């Protein structure tokens, strides 16, 4: 099951 | 970060028996790469490849493959071009490797 | 024994026209089980193993939304990182990220990881503690300062120790027929004369799973490293792997050389002689 903030 | 190349058959080769010709390209960066499988110096049309993935050091790898029948006379090879290569790299298929 | 689940994401900018190319692949050990490719027709996360095909429509919707969301985050990040590195808008650049977890024989959490790279070089990685970040350079340090303030590592820790291991346990159960089965290498030796007085002996290991294996030569019971060639483990294309190791020997002395094969699928290491 895959999963997130900007760099 | 030049591609490392292995050309080989899925199964031990027997002249006249259907098999799969593989060209495994690895250790390369960036991901853009040109890979052709050749029969007697000519590009084979029905070539598929694996979904792009990479190793711990971030270098990419792909498997290109097609069905083929090894014979006494036909010469098979893999032809690779990439930004790190000046000219295309041709690796001949040898059933012993 | 121990098992792992890993996702691999790659985004490649297309400065000539359009959005970046985004590819995602998921693995359980050495088995690919899902893929997403922004150039494919479905625009969905797709099954690549028979044991995942059983998952409900909600699983496929959630996984699709998640990778499409990351592909957009990567597109924004490619722009941000181009600025950090003072790069032109004309060249193609890459962001890669790998993340996953390992569980033991009993299904308990062992390790978690989440690391990323820009143009094939480490950028930012979650440390083994799953609490702090390793920034490889000053551009990654800018990201680390923003993420330290925004509970990013906490969210990754919750996923890697929870969701990640729970789903890995389910996959291992559902796909036990193949995922928990070892395929021992089918081994054989070939002989190739190099002259009338020397020959290469090549020890083959075929059709094995998982990919981890050790192939070594011994001469009179001691390790032989001279005149040997060991190829990188390679995929057969049917889910199994291949490897060979070769040594050049004087003709008539073949019996001194033994090839030793170590694999999870073999209770006792294998010994081959010509
Ligand atoms: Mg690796
Ligand atoms: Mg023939
Ligand atoms: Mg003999």
């Amino acid at each position: 099951d895959a999963t997130a903030l900007v760099r | 970060r030049t591609p490392k190349i292995q050309v080989y058959s899925r199964h031990p080769a027997e002249n006249g028996k259907s098999n799969f010709l593989n060209c495994y390209v690895s250790g390369f960066h960036p991901s853009d790469i040109e890979v052709d499988l050749l029969k007697n110096g000519e590009r084979i049309e029905k070539v598929e490849h694996s979904d792009l993935s990479f190793s711990k050091d971030w270098s990419f790898y792909l498997l290109y493959y097609t069905e083929f029948t090894p014979t006494e006379k036909d010469e098979y090879a893999c032809r690779v071009n990439h930004v790190t290569l000046s000219q295309p790299k041709i690796v001949k298929w040898d059933r012993d490797m | 024994g121990s098992h792992s689940m890993r996702y691999f994401y790659t985004s490649v900018s297309r400065p000539g026209r359009g959005e970046p190319r985004f590819i995602a692949v998921g693995y359980v050990d050495d088995t690919q089980f899902v893929r997403f490719d922004s150039d494919a027709a479905s625009q969905r996360m797709e099954p690549r193993a028979p044991w995942i095909e059983q998952e409900g429509p909600e699983y496929w919707d959630r996984n699709t939304r998640n990778v499409k969301a990351q592909s957009q985050t990567d597109r924004v990040d490619l722009g941000t990182l181009r600025g950090y590195y003072n790069q032109s808008e004309a060249g193609s650049h890459t962001i890669q990220m790998m993340y996953g977890c390992d569980v033991g024989s009993d299904g308990r959490f062992l390790r978690g990881y989440r690391q990323d790279a820009y143009d094939g070089k480490d950028y930012i990685a979650l440390k083994e503690d799953l609490r702090s970040w390793t920034a490889a350079d000053m551009a990654a340090q800018t990201t680390k300062h923003k993420w330290e303030a925004a509970h990013v590592a906490e969210q990754w820790r919750a996923y890697l120790e929870g969701t990640c291991v729970e789903w890995l346990r389910r996959y291992l159960e559902n796909g036990k027929e193949t995922l928990q089965r070892t395929d021992a290498p089918k081994t054989h030796m070939t002989h190739h004369a190099v002259s009338d007085h020397e020959a290469t002996l090549r020890c083959w290991a075929l059709s094995f799973y998982p990919a981890e294996i050790t192939l070594t030569w011994q001469r009179d019971g001691e390790d032989q490293t001279q005149d040997t060639e060991l190829v990188e483990t390679r995929p057969a294309g049917d889910g199994t792997f291949q490897k060979w190791v070769a040594v050049v020997v004087p003709s008539g002395q073949e019996q001194r050389y033994t090839c030793h094969v170590q694999h999870e699928g073999l209770p006792k290491p294998l010994t081959l002689r010509w």
